């Protein structure tokens, strides 16, 4: 929609946890304003969430919550997302 | 709510979501059109 395009840190981290494990945690990714489910999928028992935060201290201490709550068992996040420039991989 | 960008972004995530998390092909297989 014409020009308007402008975002500070944020990624999608894959989060992965039991199959019913993730969709009481994951679900609350998206309640929290920072982080947010993005892509709801019950592959594996993994989903998808975008957090975003000051800068990447920040939004690797949300990490810290679902690598260390019991339903996850573990987590993939690769995946840049902010408007400003080009310089990286997908 | 302002939400704008879900919609753009979760297609390019999937991309390296799915190609590396093994997840779903949401736009990593629909590729019969072109234009």
């Amino acid at each position: 929609g014409s020009h308007m395009h402008t975002n500070w840190q944020v990624c999608s981290l894959v989060v992965q946890a039991k199959s019913e494990r993730i969709s009481d945690i994951s679900t609350q990714l998206n309640a929290f304003p920072g982080c947010e489910v993005a892509v709801s999928d019950a592959p594996s028992g993994q989903l998808i969430v975008v957090v975003e935060a000051e800068d990447s201290e920040t939004l690797i201490q949300t990490i810290e919550s679902v690598r260390n709550v019991e339903g996850v068992l573990a987590v993939s996040l690769v995946y840049h997302q902010q408007e400003e420039q080009g310089e990286e991989t997908p | 709510m302002k939400l704008s960008r879900r919609s753009f972004m979760k297609a390019n995530a999937v991309a390296a979501a799915a190609a590396a998390a093994g997840l779903s092909v949401p736009g990593v297989a629909r590729a019969v059109v072109g234009q």
